[PDB]
RNA sequence: AGAUGGUAAGGGCCCACGGUGGAUGCCUCGGCACCCGAGCCGAUGAAGGACGUGGCUACCUGCGAUAAGCCAGGGGG
RNA sequence: GGGGGGAACCUGGGGAACUGAAACAUCUCAGUACCCAGAGGAGAGGAAAGAGAAAUCGACUCCCUGAGUAGCGGCGAGCGA
RNA sequence: CUGUUGGGAAGCAGCGCCAGAGAGGGUGAAAGCCCCGUAGGCGAAAGGUGGGGGGAUAGGUGAGGGUACCCGAGUACCCCGUGGUUCGUGGAGCCAUGGGGGAAUCUGGGCGGACCACCGCCUAAGGCUAAGUACUCCGGGUGACCGAUAGCGCACCAGUACCGUGAGGGAAAGGUGAAAAGAACCCCGGGAGGGGAGUGAAAUAGAGCCUGAAACCGUGGGCUUACAAGCAGUCACGGCCCCGAGGGGUUGUGGCGUGCCUAUUGAAGCAUGAGCCGGCGACUCACGGUCGUGGGCGAGCUUAAGCCGUUGAGGCGGAGGCGUAGGGAAACCGAGUCCGAACAGGGCGCAGCGGCCGCAAAGUCCGCGGCCGUGGACCCGAAACCGGGC
RNA sequence: GCUGGGGCUAGGAGUGAAAAGCUAACCGAGCCCGGAGAUAGCUGGUUCUCCCCGAAAUGACUUUAGGGUCAGCCUCAGGCG
RNA sequence: GGAUGACCCCAGGCGGUAGGGGAGCGUUCCCGAUGCCGAUGAAGGCCGACCCGCGAGGGCGGCUGGAGGUAAGGGAAGUGC
RNA sequence: ACCCGGUGAAAUUGAACUGGCCGUGAAGAUGCGGCCUACCCGUGGCAGGACGAAAAGACCCCGUGGAGCUUUACUGCAGCC
């Protein structure tokens, strides 16, 4: 297999459209653009994902809710991630936050919450939390629930 | 710094290619600037004269042309065949050209 | 340079599981005095922008 | 995946060829051309010498037929490049640990 | 009676050759970008200039009435 | 000892407008353009009367990230630790 | 090295050789071995540097106990006016300070976002401080950079000519040939210019010089044209001329026939633009986004800066990002959750294929393409506004 | 009164027996360079070929009306059938 | 039909502005290339009533020119007036 | 002014092989229809036409364009109290 032999499949490298060459193409002239006004000119419109042509956009009509915070910003308090018995059912012996940040489970800088949904194994996991339900799936499968704090 | 020249006024030179290719000669001169050589005899060209206090009579006159100096090998004198130029520092100690085929002075 | 967050859109709506977009119905700040109970009720809830518009509201979110 | 998959062509092509060391490369050109045409490279095509001794990569890197690398070095474009594959042990090795 | 051809002052199309003009290709003394290196000069008068300076010298370069240069070390041949 | 010069770079003292906001004044452009002073091969900053929640860290500078987050905002356009 | 074609060998042919050097440039064409180089090495009396090595010097270094002397003043601190910060007066702290008032010395003071308490952090009102960072007048290396309308404004004697009182504006303009062998001498001519002679492989390579397009001007030839009506062609036939059951040129007659572009409801239009020709001349790029698409891996995918390596070699780096759970303004609960008294109702949410194997896939990374956002964002054009100068 | 020479006053400024006159051959705000590629919802221009499909000039709203947002109408890819 | 885009056969569609989509041509440059074409003549120019291609184009021939050019397959854009 | 010798511009210019009528046509036709008329090419003259040339209408309107000016428009600043 030689340097002659590579090649993209198909499809993989597509043509760039070329605009404002000759007639042929059929993206002459115009260059696609139709004709005249503000849409055609170099600059173009405003934000058509907001502007609505001078009139009250839709996104200005609909009311605020909720806190929105003031300064000195975010009130620091503990975070809480939930990870199910499902996503668990892949250790043997003994599960810790630490564990489940490797897995890619449990992001840094949350705390642990166990969560109901699958079915709970015969393990030590230890967490800052659990739901009722895994708490009790968990102490019936012979599991052990242990609280850090 | 200055030109380097492998061949010098006269060391005895082939003329190696060219219209000449073959022959051997002294070196008339040597031109840096240009990187060129005068070679006796090779090279002849026929310039025009005016008629003048210099060349009354006028008409024509014999010119060498030079040479680019790659065009031409020195002979080594102690084995009489063209060569590539070495250097080899004697005693003192001076550097001097030697023949590359013997090790002879090309001066 | 990277888009920004609207941060008008960031503090009237939010994008749901799958995508639509939410927004509290208007019509109750004020003037309520005459509305029946079954009006400022109903739009007490949220509703789901018509499709064009949510769509529009969704990529003002860019980091959501 | 792209480091092996170019060995693997190469191997699955009997072009790949792994030796255990150098006979008398120390360094010459002669030396390697020696070896080399004592090991079935006449240099009728191009070679990819993938080793870590310098002494052999000096006197085979002139060969307008040979290509030279450290083991650290080598990439698909220089094995695509190339008719024929040449290993130290040594090398093989590392490369078995990068495709890893 | 009838009927039809040779006129070219000049003009038109075509072909050949030229003139004009300086496209195109090739070329590159120059430019550009990035990376590395290096980074202050000046009253001991800088930067930057003026006028001079060659046997004959318009200009450029170099140089300063010791004026295309003076002395000394090094390099080179 | 100073004075004057130096393409960019740097600090400091001053400091616009078009424009954007589909008009405009707050806002934006922007502490940008520009003027001035000063340095120097860099300049600035620098050894906590810091950070800010950890029973923690440990001068300053510079890059990545944190993050278009927190927030700021005719809660508009936008701005942005 | 030799032979050969050739003006010329480096081409072709024969037989060799070097290579830690087959980067590259030259040489009469296309050269590893002819030249300059290249790999690999070597080199400073003098000046400069010297962040590395060595040495010196300055400078540095205790423990209880007592005392309560000192610990940066128009300062802290408070108020007024402002600036800085993400903070636009806000619940507005902090840092800074123009005005007023105005302390204390560790049992002192500032701070942790009004304030208070508690609990902590830190020691203001004196100074210095390498490096890691920015830049490119200068030197060098390197280009999926330009190649004389490009590339710097300038390849060339250019910040020149020229323009402007001035600040300031600001060009055009490269190429004989391998070598000048740059055409002695004769002829016509006042000269310019040419014709011979000569040089050269070539002279429509002759210096007004490589190539030498097109518009434009001419000479010569073929066909045609002075009763004819025209977007200039087209179709047909016939005549003549040319190259040789065919073609080509030309055009007499007959048929048909309203330029191009632009803009418009609508143009041949008496609506725009264009004298003709050559060259320059307008949908891009970064970063984000969204979809689509080619692949990699897949409950996971992926690294950034940097570091090591290379000198057109790749690797390391998991900090971080997206995904794996949603609902709620939030506390918070969680395959649910929000409203609600509700075990009501509702909103928004939750649930592969084949034979443990393979296959596919969430997702995510990279490439490619479309479109979007931010930028001057397809190119060209104002009238104007502002700064500093003349 | 006219005139030579030497001087001073300038850009929102001068100067003006007043005309918005004149301030270096166009002054209801001089010229140069800079911000600067200001902005231009306007006018103009937008360059090779073939093949398939193929509109609109409406409705709502709009300091909007020769400009926009959404919808209608065209086209492509996937699915349905 | 054959198995697959080999090509044959039958049928039907194929006016087109804005505009969507598809497939191609050619220009500069990179890998291919220490290769290959090249003074028995590179590029470029001027002819051509010939060959291939729907076309954009690509060949081939003659003359000019006098030293460069560059494939199959890919890559990237200062790419067509 | 005209003729002969000398020197020798300009705007403008899609190309032109550039007649009249009555009609037709985007509504004022050398260029379309039907007719009429008309051999080729100039020189001096005239100005009816080529909606002749020049100048991207200065009037008019449009642009959420500009600028000068005004005031018991709005908002600020100097200045003064
Ligand atoms: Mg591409
Ligand atoms: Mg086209
Ligand atoms: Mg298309
Ligand atoms: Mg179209
Ligand atoms: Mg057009
Ligand atoms: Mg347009
Ligand atoms: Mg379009
Ligand atoms: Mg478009
Ligand atoms: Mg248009
Ligand atoms: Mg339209
Ligand atoms: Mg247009
Ligand atoms: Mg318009
Ligand atoms: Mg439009
Ligand atoms: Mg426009
Ligand atoms: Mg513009
Ligand atoms: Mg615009
Ligand atoms: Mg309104
Ligand atoms: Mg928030
Ligand atoms: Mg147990
Ligand atoms: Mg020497
Ligand atoms: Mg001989
Ligand atoms: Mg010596
Ligand atoms: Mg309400
Ligand atoms: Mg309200
Ligand atoms: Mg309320
Ligand atoms: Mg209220
Ligand atoms: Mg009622
Ligand atoms: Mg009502
Ligand atoms: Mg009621
Ligand atoms: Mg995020
Ligand atoms: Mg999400
Ligand atoms: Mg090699
Ligand atoms: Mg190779
Ligand atoms: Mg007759
Ligand atoms: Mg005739
Ligand atoms: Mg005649
Ligand atoms: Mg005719
Ligand atoms: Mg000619
Ligand atoms: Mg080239
Ligand atoms: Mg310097
Ligand atoms: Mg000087
Ligand atoms: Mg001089
Ligand atoms: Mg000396
Ligand atoms: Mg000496
Ligand atoms: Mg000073
Ligand atoms: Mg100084
Ligand atoms: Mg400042
Ligand atoms: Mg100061
Ligand atoms: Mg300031
Ligand atoms: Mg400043
Ligand atoms: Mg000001
Ligand atoms: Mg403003
Ligand atoms: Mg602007
Ligand atoms: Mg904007
Ligand atoms: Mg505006
Ligand atoms: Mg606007
Ligand atoms: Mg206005
Ligand atoms: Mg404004
Ligand atoms: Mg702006
Ligand atoms: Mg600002
Ligand atoms: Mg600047
Ligand atoms: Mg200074
Ligand atoms: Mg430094
Ligand atoms: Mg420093
Ligand atoms: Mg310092
Ligand atoms: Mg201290
Ligand atoms: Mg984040
Ligand atoms: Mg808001
Ligand atoms: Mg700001
Ligand atoms: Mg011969
Ligand atoms: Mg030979
Ligand atoms: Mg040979
Ligand atoms: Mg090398
Ligand atoms: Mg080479
Ligand atoms: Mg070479
Ligand atoms: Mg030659
Ligand atoms: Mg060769
Ligand atoms: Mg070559
Ligand atoms: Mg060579
Ligand atoms: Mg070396
Ligand atoms: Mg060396
Ligand atoms: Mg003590
Ligand atoms: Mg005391
Ligand atoms: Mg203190
Ligand atoms: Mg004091
Ligand atoms: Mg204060
Ligand atoms: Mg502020
Ligand atoms: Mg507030
Ligand atoms: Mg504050
Ligand atoms: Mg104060
Ligand atoms: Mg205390
Ligand atoms: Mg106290
Ligand atoms: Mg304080
Ligand atoms: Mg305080
Ligand atoms: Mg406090
Ligand atoms: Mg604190
Ligand atoms: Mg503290
Ligand atoms: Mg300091
Ligand atoms: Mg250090
Ligand atoms: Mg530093
Ligand atoms: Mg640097
Ligand atoms: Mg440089
Ligand atoms: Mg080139
Ligand atoms: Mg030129
Ligand atoms: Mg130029
Ligand atoms: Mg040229
Ligand atoms: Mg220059
Ligand atoms: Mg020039
Ligand atoms: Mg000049
Ligand atoms: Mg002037
Ligand atoms: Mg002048
Ligand atoms: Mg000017
Ligand atoms: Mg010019
Ligand atoms: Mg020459
Ligand atoms: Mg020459
Ligand atoms: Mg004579
Ligand atoms: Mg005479
Ligand atoms: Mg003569
Ligand atoms: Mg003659
Ligand atoms: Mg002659
Ligand atoms: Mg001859
Ligand atoms: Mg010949
Ligand atoms: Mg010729
Ligand atoms: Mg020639
Ligand atoms: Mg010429
Ligand atoms: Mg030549
Ligand atoms: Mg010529
Ligand atoms: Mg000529
Ligand atoms: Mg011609
Ligand atoms: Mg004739
Ligand atoms: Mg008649
Ligand atoms: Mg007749
Ligand atoms: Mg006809
Ligand atoms: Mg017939
Ligand atoms: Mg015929
Ligand atoms: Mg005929
Ligand atoms: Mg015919
Ligand atoms: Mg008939
Ligand atoms: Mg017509
Ligand atoms: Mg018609
Ligand atoms: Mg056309
Ligand atoms: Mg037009
Ligand atoms: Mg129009
Ligand atoms: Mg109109
Ligand atoms: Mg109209
Ligand atoms: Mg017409
Ligand atoms: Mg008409
Ligand atoms: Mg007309
Ligand atoms: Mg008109
Ligand atoms: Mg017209
Ligand atoms: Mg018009
Ligand atoms: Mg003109
Ligand atoms: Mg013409
Ligand atoms: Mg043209
Ligand atoms: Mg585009
Ligand atoms: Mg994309
Ligand atoms: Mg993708
Ligand atoms: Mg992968
Ligand atoms: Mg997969
Ligand atoms: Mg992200
Ligand atoms: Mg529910
Ligand atoms: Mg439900
Ligand atoms: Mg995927
Ligand atoms: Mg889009
Ligand atoms: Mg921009
Ligand atoms: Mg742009
Ligand atoms: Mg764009
Ligand atoms: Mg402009
Ligand atoms: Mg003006
Ligand atoms: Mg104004
Ligand atoms: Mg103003
Ligand atoms: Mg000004
Ligand atoms: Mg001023
Ligand atoms: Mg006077
Ligand atoms: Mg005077
Ligand atoms: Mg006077
Ligand atoms: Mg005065
Ligand atoms: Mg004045
Ligand atoms: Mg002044
Ligand atoms: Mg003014
Ligand atoms: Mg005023
Ligand atoms: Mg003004
Ligand atoms: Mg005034
Ligand atoms: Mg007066
Ligand atoms: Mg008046
Ligand atoms: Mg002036
Ligand atoms: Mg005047
Ligand atoms: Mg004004
Ligand atoms: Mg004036
Ligand atoms: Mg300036
Ligand atoms: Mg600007
Ligand atoms: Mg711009
Ligand atoms: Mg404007
Ligand atoms: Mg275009
Ligand atoms: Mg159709
Ligand atoms: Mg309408
Ligand atoms: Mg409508
Ligand atoms: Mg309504
Ligand atoms: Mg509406
Ligand atoms: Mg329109
Ligand atoms: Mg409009
Ligand atoms: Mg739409
Ligand atoms: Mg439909
Ligand atoms: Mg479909
Ligand atoms: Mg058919
Ligand atoms: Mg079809
Ligand atoms: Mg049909
Ligand atoms: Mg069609
Ligand atoms: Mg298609
Ligand atoms: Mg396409
Ligand atoms: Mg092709
Ligand atoms: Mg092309
Ligand atoms: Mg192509
Ligand atoms: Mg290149
Ligand atoms: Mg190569
Ligand atoms: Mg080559
Ligand atoms: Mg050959
Ligand atoms: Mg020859
Ligand atoms: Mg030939
Ligand atoms: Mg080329
Ligand atoms: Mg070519
Ligand atoms: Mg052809
Ligand atoms: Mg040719
Ligand atoms: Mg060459
Ligand atoms: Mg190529
Ligand atoms: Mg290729
Ligand atoms: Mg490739
Ligand atoms: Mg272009
Ligand atoms: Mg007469
Ligand atoms: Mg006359
Ligand atoms: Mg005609
Ligand atoms: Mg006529
Ligand atoms: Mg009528
Ligand atoms: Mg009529
Ligand atoms: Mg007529
Ligand atoms: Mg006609
Ligand atoms: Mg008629
Ligand atoms: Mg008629
Ligand atoms: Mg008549
Ligand atoms: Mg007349
Ligand atoms: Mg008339
Ligand atoms: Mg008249
Ligand atoms: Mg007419
Ligand atoms: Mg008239
Ligand atoms: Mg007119
Ligand atoms: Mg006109
Ligand atoms: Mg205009
Ligand atoms: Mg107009
Ligand atoms: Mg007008
Ligand atoms: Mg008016
Ligand atoms: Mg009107
Ligand atoms: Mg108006
Ligand atoms: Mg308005
Ligand atoms: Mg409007
Ligand atoms: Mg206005
Ligand atoms: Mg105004
Ligand atoms: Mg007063
Ligand atoms: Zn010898």
């Amino acid at each position: 297999m030689k340097l002659s032999d590579l090649r993209p499949n198909p499809g993989a490298n597509k043509r760039r459209k070329r605009v404002g060459r000759g007639p042929g193409s059929g993206h002459g002239k115009t260059a696609t653009r139709g004709h005249k006004g503000q849409k055609s000119r170099s600059g173009g419109l405003k934000d058509p994902r907001r502007f609505e042509g001078g009139r009250s956009t839709t996104l200005m009509r609909l009311p605020k809710r909720g806190m929105q915070g003031q300064v000195p910003g975010e009130i620091k308090r503990p975070r809480y991630q939930g990870v199910n018995l499902k996503d668990l059912a892949r250790f043997e012996g003994e599960v810790t936050p630490e564990l489940l940040v490797r897995a890619g489970l449990l992001k840094k800088g949350y705390r642990l919450k166990i969560l109901g949904e699958g079915e709970a194994k015969p393990l030590k996991v230890v967490a800052h939390a659990f739901s009722k339900s895994a708490l009790e799936k968990l102490k019936a499968a012979g599991g052990e629930p242990v609280l850090l704090e | 710094m200055r030109v380097k020249m492998h061949v010098k006024k006269g060391d005895t030179v082939l003329v190696a290619s060219g219209k000449y290719k073959g022959r051997v000669g002294k070196v008339k001169e040597v031109l840096p600037k240009k990187y060129a050589v005068i070679v006796e005899g090779v090279n002849i060209v026929k310039k025009a004269v005016r008629v003048s206090p210099k060349y009354p009579q006028g008409g024509f006159i014999e010119k060498e042309a030079p040479l680019h100096a790659s065009k031409v090998r020195p002979i080594c004198p102690a084995c009489g065949k063209p060569t590539r130029v070495r250097k080899k520092f004697l005693e003192n100690g001076k550097k001097i050209r030697v023949c590359a085929k013997c090790g002879g002075a090309l001066d | 340079p990277k888009m920004k967050t609207h941060k008008g859109a960031k503090k009237r709506v939010k994008i749901t599981a799958s995508g639509k977009v939410v927004a509290m119905k208007t019509g109750k700040r004020h003037l309520n005095w005459q509305k029946s109970g079954k009006e400022i009720r109903q739009k007490g809830r949220k509703f789901v922008l018509a499709k064009p518009e949510a769509e529009r509201i969704k990529l003002l979110l860019p980091y959501e | 995946k792209g480091l092996a998959m170019a060995v693997a062509d190469r191997a699955r092509e009997g072009k790949l060829l792994l030796v255990e060391a150098f006979a008398g490369v120390n360094g010459k050109t002669k030396e390697f051309l020696a070896w080399a045409k004592e090991a079935g490279l006449d240099g009728s095509e191009s070679v990819l010498l993938v080793t870590g001794n310098e002494l052999v990569r000096r006197a085979a890197r002139n060969l307008p037929w040979v290509v030279t690398l450290a083991p650290e070095g080598l990439n698909v474009y220089d094995i695509v490049r190339t008719e024929r594959l040449v290993m130290d042990l040594d090398a093989w090795e590392v490369f078995q640990n990068r495709i890893g």
